[PDB]
């Protein structure tokens, strides 16, 4: 086998990613929005 | 009032009810000291016509010059045009003023001036 790694001769083939080689690209699932809030809670606020 | 985020941070008064038309609300805000409150109101009133530019509205805030018709004067002249004594404008000596002190309470209405 050449997948496992052997630590005495380095044996250690060198392969590249597969996916970045070709690119499957499909978009990206943003179907939400994802908001940012403030720190306290509440930002603007009057007085009563 | 522009400058959306402005209620955030820190004010002053002339960064908000000078270099810019305010609300009398962050005036009310920014100053509490009511009767401060009401002299700044009287400014703004007066300088309704010194609202531009910025050094106008210093220079009414100063308040040695009149607007206009005078509403906003608050030197120290005491004396008519000719060298007669003002009379109090308070006191009734030796006229009784249907127009006075408490007619009018907020012009600051001096000893005589
Ligand atoms: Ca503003
Ligand atoms: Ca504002
Ligand atoms: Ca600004
Ligand atoms: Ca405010
Ligand atoms: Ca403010
Ligand atoms: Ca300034």
């Amino acid at each position: 086998d050449r997948t496992r790694y052997f630590s005495m001769w380095n044996q250690a083939v060198d392969s590249y990613d597969p996916d970045v080689r070709i690119i499957e690209n499909h978009g990206t699932e943003d179907e939400l929005p994802n908001y940012c809030f403030p720190l306290g809670g509440i930002g603007i606020t009057d007085t009563f | 009032a522009n400058t959306f985020l402005e209620e955030v941070r820190k004010g002053n008064l002339e960064r908000e009810c000078v270099e810019e038309t305010c609300s009398y609300e962050e005036a009310f805000e920014a100053l509490e000291s009511s009767t401060a409150t009401d002299v700044f109101w009287a400014k703004y009133t007066a300088c309704e016509t010194a609202r531009t530019p910025r050094d106008k509205l210093a220079a009414c805030l100063e308040g040695n010059c009149a607007e206009g018709l005078g509403t906003n004067y608050r030197g120290h002249v005491n004396i008519t045009r000719s060298g007669i004594e003002c009379q109090l404008w308070r006191s009734r000596y030796p006229h009784k003023p249907e127009i006075n002190s408490t007619t009018h309470p907020g012009a600051d209405l001096q000893e005589n001036f």
